[PDB]
């Protein structure tokens, strides 16, 4: 196992931020052998926007990963295929994603589609729940990438998402190869939530 | 922009 603690700010409405607190562990699936990397940095930029096209709610992602501080399967473009269910203070909702992947560069576009109508939470507030094992890892740092060593069989990601005066997300995430399509199916239960809190309010400027 | 340190068990 590896982990990782970060906090994501979110911008409010008011000027303000939000704060959210992540938790978050990794399990290979597999029963054989992975790397054990030393502490090293993942430096994500990423940007949101929309299809003018799409009227259903949706998030189009750009996003460039790179590391700094069983492998071949990314050799290349691999596609992707997310699918997300969750209740948040029980509204449940499923997000589902596609898109490509080149671990070559560290860059991920995906297009999130909210299944079931209106999302009952910002976008935003899902970003880093809804694919680690293609962020760029320079090749000193090549030994150190837990995500590709644990493919095709793939990892567990679990996660808590705790939003500072406000409830939690409690995440469960397979991420595996699928007949060489990478796949990430997550679960996500989110408790506590002020009915009118940042969150459910729908507060959250949009970008991040 | 983030960056994230990942641990080790």
């Amino acid at each position: 196992r590896i982990f990782a603690i970060f906090t994501v700010r979110h911008n409010v409405e008011d000027g303000s931020v939000q704060l959210a607190d992540h938790y978050q562990q990794n399990t290979p699936i597999g029963d054989g052998p992975v790397l054990l990397p030393d502490n090293h940095v993942l430096e994500t930029q990423t940007v949101l926007s929309k299809d003018p096209n799409e009227k259903r709610d949706h998030m189009v992602l750009l996003e460039f990963v790179t590391a700094a501080g069983g492998e071949e399967l990314f050799t290349g473009v691999v596609p992707i295929l997310v699918e997300l269910d969750g209740d948040v203070n029980g509204h449940k909702f499923s997000v589902r994603g596609e898109g490509e992947g080149d671990a070559t560069i560290g860059k991920l576009t995906l297009k999130f589609i909210c299944t079931t109508g209106k999302l009952p939470v910002p976008w935003p507030t899902l970003v880093t729940t809804l694919v680690q094992c293609f962020s760029r890892y320079p090749d000193h740092m090549k030994r150190h990438d837990f995500f590709k060593s644990t493919m095709p069989e793939g990892y567990v990601q679990e996660r808590t998402i705790s939003f500072r005066d406000d409830g939690k997300y409690k995440t469960r995430a397979v991420v595996k190869f699928e007949g060489d399509t990478l796949v990430n199916r997550v679960e996500l239960k989110g408790t506590d939530f002020k009915e009118d809190g940042n969150i459910l309010g729908h507060k959250l400027e949009y970008n991040f | 922009h983030q960056k994230l340190v990942f641990f080790a068990e």
